[PDB]
């Protein structure tokens, strides 16, 4: 079974952005992304132990 | 093209730039309607305030 | 959000903040392109003066070795499949193995201190730190690993360590860095007219990776996410002067070989594949069978192919036909019935592995690798080809030599010893020399003497008259003033 997670943020708001605080935060998002990803497995996997 | 050297540039570093400026006033309270400068290229000085 | 290094690092930043503090203060103003020749890699940026905080940074050095870093992984991996390969490795291990030696009861390479000093305690003081810094690369044990992976890659990195509080005696071991995780760069944040002709220390930015997300081999980790800045202070490194056509888009000494490489292993197993391919004997037996459906024409078939099965395998562990009776047929004896009035049924016959070579090919590009490899190509006196390979060795040397300079230079700086300001203005030299193999060194040397001797014995019928000892001595035996002064002293005092 699949899984994914989609961002597609602005050009204009990442040159502002770094502007800002220095971030491009494509890094941040890619990092979001994949974070949001590893603890949703992390969950699904001890949820499939508690529910077994 | 007559690109650049008959306005000011300052070139940004960031969105959102902002400029502060300096007024001398008088009449007890700098910033009134009616408050009077001191200095103007236009006007003559208000020759009596210090005077009679 | 204008996060530091990690504090561990940040004895090193000091340094180089200092380092650039002095140098944004140079009068290298007024320049077009950048006063750069090689090493990390440029980037245009931000043109904001002094805001360089981690995320800021990260932005912009990533941003600007991105777009070639998988390039560079790939270079790494390309160089190594190359290593991995037979009659490419061993080209690799004649110029390592010259290039570092180590001999029967002799010195290593070895810091040579001959130019004037305040006091001759520096001259102990850095050859008692050089030897250290040989300890802290284990050179005496590895240093030609060290080399080879260098020569391959052409880099190497090394993490430098403080302690941190006592920095100054915070040296150790240095921890070599493979270069699949480690970038380099140099950032422009500060703009004029037309661009920017300020002087720029570019501050000299590297980042280390984490997971170890990229691989050659399986095993490989989970996404990196964040990287680390690190100080240029913190990095012991060295590179080859050899350079793709664009940016820094460094390359290996085998980079010239990696067509050949391949293509020979190409010819050669195109070789391999055409000799066995068809070897055997290859036919198609053919059954005429009407009116009938495969399901069932098939009966026919069987009734013809699995009669005259030759059921025979070879044994390639003992020579022979496996459990062959009788010993050998004298005639492979086969038949085909016709049910049919007509010569239709047959056998449709291919033709084998013929040995038809005229096998040159492979020679004129084994040999045009063997040479792409880096020469002498005298390997399957003293000529061109060795010469021209020492001069070669030492090229290699000189580079590979910053990893002694490197951390040699810091520790005598770190430590309190010499000034950064002596040591620019003093040297003008701190050239290590290597051992270098004293069976060749000789053979030279003897061979270079026996002509020199050949030709003062024909000076001899009229050196008389004709050609001074002195002029004898400095012309044929290439002697000094001094040393034909030395050895006439010596000459005289042998008497007794």
């Amino acid at each position: 079974k699949s899984r994914q997670l989609k961002a597609a943020y602005s050009i204009e708001l990442a040159q502002d952005l770094r502007a800002v605080h220095g971030m491009d935060a494509d890094a941040e998002l890619s990092g979001i992304l994949a974070t949001e990803i590893m603890l949703e497995i992390n969950r699904e996997v001890v949820d499939w132990i508690n529910y077994s | 093209l007559i690109a650049f050297d008959i306005c000011g540039v300052q070139p940004m570093n960031s969105p959102t730039g902002q400029v502060f400026a300096l007024r001398a006033v008088y009449g007890k309270d700098p910033v009134a309607a009616g408050a009077k400068e001191a200095f103007h290229p236009m006007y003559g000085p208000d020759a009596m305030f210090s005077g009679q | 959000m204008k996060f530091n290094v990690l504090s561990l690092f940040a004895p090193w930043a000091k340094m180089d903040e200092r380092n650039f503090k002095d140098q944004e203060k140079e009068d290298l103003v007024s320049i077009t392109a950048p006063k750069l020749d090689d090493g990390a890699r440029e980037f245009e940026v931000s043109s904001n003066e002094a805001a360089s905080p981690y995320n800021a940074a990260f932005q912009t050095i990533f941003g600007s070795y991105e777009p070639g870093m998988k390039t560079t992984r790939e270079l790494i991996d390309t160089y190594r499949n190359l290593m991995n390969n037979y009659e490419v490795d061993n080209a690799v291990s004649e110029i390592v193995s010259d290039a570092i030696v180590y001999e029967d009861d002799t010195e290593v390479v070895a810091l040579n201190l001959d130019k004037s000093k305040f006091s001759p305690k520096i001259k102990n003081m850095m050859l008692d730190e050089f030897s250290d810094v040989l300890n802290h690369l284990s050179f005496q044990r590895k240093g030609s690993d060290h080399f080879r992976r260098w020569y391959v890659d052409s880099r190497i990195f090394f993490h430098k360590i403080i302690d941190p509080k006592r920095p100054k005696e915070g040296i150790k071991e240095l921890r070599r860095l493979d270069p699949r995780q480690v970038q380099y760069v140099r950032e422009i944040i500060t703009e004029t007219e037309a661009g920017t002709k300020i002087v720029k220390g570019y501050k000299e930015y590297f980042i280390y990776d984490t997971a170890h997300e990229s691989y050659a081999c399986d095993g490989r980790m989970y996404e990196a996410g964040t990287k680390i800045k690190i100080p240029k202070a913190a990095v012991v490194y060295a590179h080859s002067g050899l350079v793709d056509c664009c940016g820094k888009n460094i390359i290996g000494y085998l980079h010239r070989a990696v067509k050949p490489a391949n293509q020979l292993k190409l010819l050669e197993d195109a070789v391999v594949i055409y000799r066995i391919t068809r070897a055997p004997d290859r036919r198609v037996w053919y059954v005429d069978t009407g009116n009938m459906p495969a399901r069932k024409a098939a009966e026919h078939m069987q009734h013809v192919m699995n009669t005259m099965k030759n059921r025979v395998v070879y044994d390639a562990s003992t020579g022979k036909i496996k459990n062959q009776q009788h010993n050998m047929s004298m005639t492979e004896d086969y038949w085909l019935q016709r049910r049919d009035g007509k010569a239709v049924t047959e056998v449709d016959t291919l033709p084998g592995a013929d040995n038809t070579g005229n096998m040159e090919d492979i020679r004129w590009f084994r040999q045009a690798l063997y040479m792409a490899l880096r020469v002498p190509l005298s390997r399957i006196s003293i000529t061109r080809d060795e010469l021209t390979f020492a001069k070669f060795i030492r090229e290699l040397q000189h580079k590979f030599e910053e990893v002694f300079l490197d951390p040699l230079k810091t520790n005598l700086l770190l430590k309190g010893i010499i000034t950064e300001d002596e040591w620019n203005d003093e040297i003008n030299n701190i050239k290590i020399e290597f051992h270098r193999d004293s069976y060749f060194a000789e053979l030279k040397e003897a061979e270079i003497l026996e002509r020199r001797i050949n030709m003062l014995t024909m000076a001899e019928p009229f050196i008389g008259k004709y050609i001074s000892h002195r002029t004898a001595m400095k012309d044929i035996l290439q002697m000094t003033d001094e040393e034909i002064e030395q050895e006439a002293k010596q000459i005289e005092e042998e008497s007794k």
